[PDB]
């Protein structure tokens, strides 16, 4: 007996189903580490990360909400992106779009 | 003495610990509040003695064992934190999974 | 991508199909529904979702909520579901999916710059409790009750005076006015009850006009047929509630005479089992009537090994009886029957008894209304198993039936359900956050009118709010003007019209009661059973449809020695 | 029917002829009169008298009292009688026989639906104490005094500052205004004293116009003939009182020079014995004059084995003296004389000294004014026997003489006797309920303006209000707006006229002082003796009519170690 | 006549040339000047100087001060001098020679009947501290800070909610209004900060118009270039301050990108060293810029043996990170660098870092801002010796440099220096009295707006205020209306114009902020160094002009175990 | 610990009892507050041990005798009541005429 214990039924949850995704190779050309969040507009990340910014337009990391992907200096890795939903209007970040798309 | 609010608050923790201490002595299996108070007071005295934060983070896990507390208690306490005046000022001591 | 259910539960709390144990009892709830879109859950923290342009939008204050409780597991009379809770203007805005409509799908609760966040993942959220049997013996009771999870207190009193020790009555205009003023200083919603024991209507009308939301009839002031009829007549014309504590002595008649005097009019019966007071030994039979709204006081909930032994001396002190006066001790003894005490627990499980209350410091414990309600549910599951209404392998229905007893039902009985009582849109944001291991025992957060009023708090000088010692301390919602803005003082329609609030210069928000006369047993949520119950005059045995109703006394109970220092 | 006297006393308290021991002292009071009609006493509880149609009537709120104290044993300067006390609109309504005129005879205090009940059978009820020597060093003093049974506090100060440590002065308009505002937060009636040490009238008039009800002259600010004359001139024209702490150093003259400066004008002398301050070593001779209203501070009451030893260090800290400065220690020593200390107790017993006060945290104990007054009475009965005025085998007269010292006399001296000071109709309902075993030590109930403000209270979560731990806790009468309505802030006639209350936005009830100039020694209740007293300049011996006045130091005292935990 | 210097110091405190040790540290201050006329010092007590016609005059209230602090040793950024302090109308009237112009020479501070006295001989008097990094997690923080010597608190929060746990933000109009109302109940001057993380200006303008005096940008809500630029644009047009907690993750760019976004506009950087948050690992380089006003949070001050060990778990709880999530623990570890921690102490000693703050209950200790600032000064003197600016054999300059860090500089940074921040005429009388042995640790008296608000107080029932137990208790300056009159609620110019105070019915005195945009590093008193600082991306080494900056961890510290019970 | 107001209040009773306990040990005749605190604390520990209400109502009358307290004290205490968390929840213990 454990007070307030859970009895989680076994299995898995499929995240962000029914949405456009794409894979991109990314490389950190900076001398300091860079960590990117799940809902951050990938196309507007730290300029030191080199990748096809044009492909990442209107996309974010296809990872569970609240987690992140870290890039140590010189690190290169392929990540999977998922497209923004809702109104598909981007405001903030580096101020590159500030509107729909 | 010029006791500040924080010193008077710690007197509450000390007294709570006196209760648990006596019950443990009788041979009772401590409950949730008793366990937290007993381990917390231990750490405070550790700091008064001048032990390091690192030493206490370890020693704090050997105050009470799983057989000295009620069922479910060890899981209700994933960690215990308390601050005390060490020789080098106030420091925070975090003991993870104190009861095993 | 994909994530395992266990890892998911550890991050955002349980989802559909997962079960959770309530504290250290045998009750298990199962998540019936989840309003989120998997992958789009909002989470706060360094590098999380709720950040500018991401889970937080660009909308103005008017277009977003003031407070959002993320990933909460709601436990209410209507359902046990996972969802975000939006709070705006001190009231429940919506129950749905929070976020930023600019980049997230299905957002019903918009988060913007004006939104504060409370992380409820892995926590159970409920409505604030409502105790309708308060004796205002001391102001300290409000804090004790608030800490336990009760946010609304209805009752009467003027302080530690003989009349208040025994009854829930704030006698007359002067004391009513004084208490309405003193209420502004207390962190709970309050409604007063006046002394309804009089056979002259005008003496009652004055009190209602002064501010009371009900009239409490207690045998200590004489619960005679004439008094009862008088109070009910005034109640019928002023839309206020009547709470009864009948004639234990059978001095003016038996229970059937009282029921006759009531004449099918709506009335709330206090401690219907009888130990706390009422026609000996069959006041319990009142729960069979449609116009009767029955409740229990907590010292008899649930039937345990020490219940009886404890009651005799408790009875004496409360009612100012003399142990050296034979008649005083005989009348005390006629009130404590093992038979009715045991039956009460079952009648609650069946829904024959619809409310639970304390009876604060007068044969009741102000901080144990919620705690004891759950102990009864545990003991009933253990002894009787699943309810006929249960579906699936969980105790969901039994949980909804019991939670309604100290939330929506008390609110309906006293005509304040339009303001509080449950987690529904438009109602005051009186919410309680519980960690599953401490459910019903010690809350993580108690919210009043949209502001946290009390919560456990560690070392004030610590580097974080978690270091020991951790004990309950008043928060901003309990401070001066912020308090006034986050609490409600309930008035009768007459008092409100008379400008009582302005004359007394009441600083808190005002709410008016209504619908006290129209409520009936059939309206009590999940507790509308009108059983064919009988009590044997000699043996005191309780029977429903001829079958004997009884239960066994508990030796050990959950939500007890594992959580309390004393 | 018939009932034995013992059984009667156990049920309704003592009646005519019965005697009662005051706490653990040797003082015994005897009931002089009983206003009840045997068989018609009102009693509250389950199945008792105060019930609809029985001991409770059908009258409207306007025709019955708000509160009734049943079967109380009143101990006041005018009598020691058994009776019910009626309270209406926060004031004493009547002292008589309560009940329902419909079925009971001789009812003078009608009980109706609007009546709250306080059971006082077996309890002694007195008026609230009045301390006229408060140093407002800290706000916490009000609670300490309230708990002890003192409901009105007169004095001055701004907090723990040097000036307030030594004197009872609230210096100037700004601080006076600030303290008048802060007073609304305290549960006791308050009247402020300004700094009267100035030789320019206008500087004093401003203060009176700002709100003070008196001017305190203390030697620390220079108690010179010019200052004294100045203050008395302003007092004479503004109807406020002057309180004096004379020149111990004899720097400007001797006691006769001060008396000359006073010029036969009304004045209240603080700690007239001298230990607390005054012309060394004969300030005590002031009590022989008709215009002098003499009082004592409590650390010297009564003369005990440890009194002297304790005084030297106490003196130094209070007046900011330096133990390393010869002149500072010599002046301290000239103030502590065993001779005058011993005589003081006798002069009180004789009625030469008319008041008792504390001198809070400046050579006085704020919570021991009442306690010490009774200890002196005990020690005097023990040493001197019955007073010449006693009749019967009881200490009734000595009790009336001593109770007047901290009740009616302080009220008369400061011109507030029209509002408080005794249990008389029309006066504010400031009452204290005592169990005979704890009389003068720990009250059962402390009522302010008709509402209980503080009382012993047990476990808040208990089933009754009696379980341990029991300690004093604030009640509704001490809460926000209810407090304001139940307390009084005394203003000078000038301040009241100037609209000070409205300008400062004072929330409490306002009362004005009057009759400060017309009171004289002859007006002090039971304490008007003007003895031909002399003090030997060398031996410090006190003599009245040539006879030596003295007493012996107590080794053990009542109302001490048997009641206190520390 | 003549008196020896030692005897003189014992009577009136130290004079020119005398040195005094600060608590138990190695810091020594030397009296630079004395404004008295030897022989004419004013002293209060029985038979002292401050008496009618002597050291006290005949002037009316308007011509004399309300409060005088006699023989005080002032320690402020402008000087360490001996003098009397005059206080009138809640503000600092003059710093000079108090007395009676009728008989004394050079009197600049007239004492009259309306003057209260506080004896400060042998005591050090300073201005009240100002903490600009408060997380309003609980109301209890105000008392803790007040006791420590901090009289003004700037920050944000709504109580113990996730958002407030991590950030200093009071989100939106509703919560801002609620907190402004709750502030009237707290004994410290208060100014709120709103959530500045938004890319839509109007969402920020609403908040400023609602009442906030600044906008706090925290990485938890997304510290992106767009958000930063947005907040600074609104700040520039509304004259409010921006406080930054940069992007540790380097998610949107590195420190140079953030600095670029700031675009040379005025901004206050929180915990510039980085442990509390900021671009890893070089946020510390911001202190080289003219538009940057850098401050430190206290858990890293000063570098000791246990600092590092303590930080990891502290970080996690504050920012709601998950120790089981690799990315969460890596980002926590990237924040704790021994290299930057050690350099911070030196940068403070050099004046590169201009402010010290707490970061209350979110990686900071609310009652240790002052205490830790002095510990750093001690450790720096011990390790580096005298500052290049020192003159004479004392630490006077180092003391002025460090005291400015928690007094005048915080006031200048947030545009409230016209009201508080130092002991200068016209400023609010927020003063702290310290005994030299307890300097920076436990105050003797804490004055707010001219009234003592909190002080150590002994037995309430004692004959003097000194007997044990002595602990801090609220005084009259902290009571109801007197409190409102002695505290300030700072509003933005927009809020003040909009009538926010009247609409919310705020009872306290209102003050408006101004000059937030014009302040720059060069304006920070004694702390304007803009060093050519660099941080090695790999080794994290801090270098100024190529030279390595570092210090050694303390094993034992002053103002620690000798003063605290726990 | 998450101590509620009632738990913190009971800590006052416990501490008051510690005072009386020490004085009794020295051989002093206990006064009124000392006696009430000593017997009350005893009952609370009884409940913690799991004793029944009925057992304690009896045992409580054998903690202090008439010769261990000051004169008049036994009569000042006609009864003593205290509540504690028994294995089956909070229960009230009333000890009549505890000192004989």
């Amino acid at each position: 007996m454990i007070p307030g214990e859970y009895h989680v039924k076994p299995g898995q949850i499929a995240l962000n189903t029914g949405r456009a995704t794409c894979r991109v190779v990314v490389e950190n050309h900076g001398d300091r580490p860079i960590q990117v969040g799940s809902h951050y507009h990938f196309a507007e990340v730290n300029p030191a990360l080199k990748f096809d910014r044009q492909q990442a337009a209107g996309y974010r990391l296809n990872i569970p909400a609240g987690t992140a992907v870290r890039f140590e200096p010189g690190q290169k890795r392929e990540v999977e992106l998922v497209a923004f939903a809702g109104h598909r209007a981007v405001f903030g970040f580096r101020g590159e779009v500030m509107g729909p798309l | 003495m010029e006791l500040t609010p924080r010193e008077k608050d710690k007197l509450l923790l000390f007294t709570a610990a006196l209760v648990a201490e006596r019950r443990l002595a009788r041979g009772l299996k401590l409950n949730y509040p008793e366990s937290v108070a007993l381990i917390s007071a231990f750490i405070m005295e550790g700091a008064r003695d001048g032990k390091s934060v690192a030493s206490l983070m370890e020693e704090g896990r050997h105050v009470l064992t799983r057989e000295q507390v009620m069922e479910g208690v060890p899981e209700m306490i994933p960690d215990i934190q308390v601050e005390a005046t060490f020789p080098d000022g106030s420091k925070l001591v975090t003991v993870h999974n104190p009861i095993i | 991508s994909n994530i395992s259910r266990q890892a998911y539960a550890d991050m955002f709390g349980p989802t559909v199909g997962d079960k959770v144990r309530l504290a250290d009892t045998e009750l298990w709830i199962e998540v019936e529904d989840d309003l989120t879109t998997y992958g789009e859950e909002v989470k706060f923290g360094g590098g999380k979702v709720i950040r500018d342009g991401m889970g937080q939008g660009q909308m103005l204050a008017a277009d977003c909520v003031d407070l959002v409780l993320t990933n909460a597991l709601i436990v209410d009379h209507w359902g046990i579901v996972k969802a975000d809770i939006g709070v705006k203007d001190g009231r429940i805005f919506a129950i749905g999916k929070a976020g930023n409509p600019d980049i997230q799908p299905n957002v019903t609760i918009p988060i913007g710059a004006a939104t504060e966040v409370i992380a409820a993942e892995g926590k159970i959220v409920t409505a604030g409790g409502i105790d309708t049997h308060i004796h205002w013996i001391c102001p300290q009771q409000a804090e004790e009750a608030l800490v336990s999870g009760v946010t609304t207190m209805v009752g009467g009193g003027t302080g530690p005076a003989a009349g208040t020790h025994a009854t829930t009555c704030t006698p007359g205009p002067w004391y009513i006015s004084r208490m309405l003023q003193a209420a502004d200083s207390l962190p709970v919603n309050i409604g007063l009850l006046g002394k309804g024991n009089v056979s002259q209507p005008d003496a009652l009308r004055e009190q209602v006009a002064a501010g009371v939301i009900g009239l409490a009839i207690h045998e200590d002031w004489g619960a005679t047929p004439a008094a009862i009829d008088c109070a009910l007549t005034v109640a019928d014309e002023m839309d206020i509630q009547v709470a009864l504590h009948s004639d234990t002595l059978n001095e003016s008649g038996f229970v059937e005479d009282t029921l006759a005097a009531i004449g099918g009019r709506t009335i709330h019966t206090f401690h219907t089992e009888g130990a706390g007071g009422g026609h000996a030994p069959d006041i319990i039979t009142a729960c069979a009537h449609p116009n009767i709204l029955p409740s229990s006081t907590n010292p008899t909930l649930p039937y345990t090994l020490n219940t009886i032994d404890e009651h005799l001396d408790m009875l004496m002190v409360c009612h100012h009886l003399d142990p050296d006066i034979a008649e005083d001790v005989a009348f005390a003894e006629s009130r404590i029957r093992r038979e009715t005490i045991a039956a009460e627990d079952v009648l609650h499980d069946l829904g024959a008894f619809s409310l639970t209350s304390s009876d604060s410091q007068a044969m009741g414990r102000v901080g144990e209304v919620i705690l004891r309600t759950w102990q009864v549910a545990h003991r009933m599951k253990v002894q009787r198993g699943a309810l006929a209404e249960e579906t699936g392998d969980n105790d969901n229905f039994r949980v909804k039936r019991y939670i309604a007893k100290y939330t929506i039902n008390p609110a309906l009985t006293h005509g304040i359900a339009h303001e509080v009582g449950s987690i529904e849109v438009g109602k005051l944001a009186d919410l309680v956050v519980w960690s599953p291991a401490f459910f019903g025992v010690k809350p993580a957060t108690v919210i009043k009118g949209g502001m946290i009023a009390i919560a456990p708090m560690g070392d004030i000088n610590a580097s974080i709010p978690t270091p020991q010692p951790v004990h309950y301390r008043p928060m901003f919602g309990a401070l001066g003007s912020a308090r006034h803005h986050c609490r409600l003082t309930f008035l009768s329609q007459a008092a409100a019209a008379n400008g009582v609030a302005e004359r007394l210069n009441l600083r808190s928000a005002i709410a008016v009661v209504k619908g006290c006369r129209t409520v009936q047993k059939a309206d009590m949520v999940h507790n509308s059973l009108q059983p064919n119950i009988t009590v044997d005059a000699q043996t005191y045995e309780v029977r429903v449809d001829g079958e004997l109703i009884t239960s066994e006394p508990a030796d050990v109970l959950p939500m007890a020695q594992r959580y309390f220092l004393f």
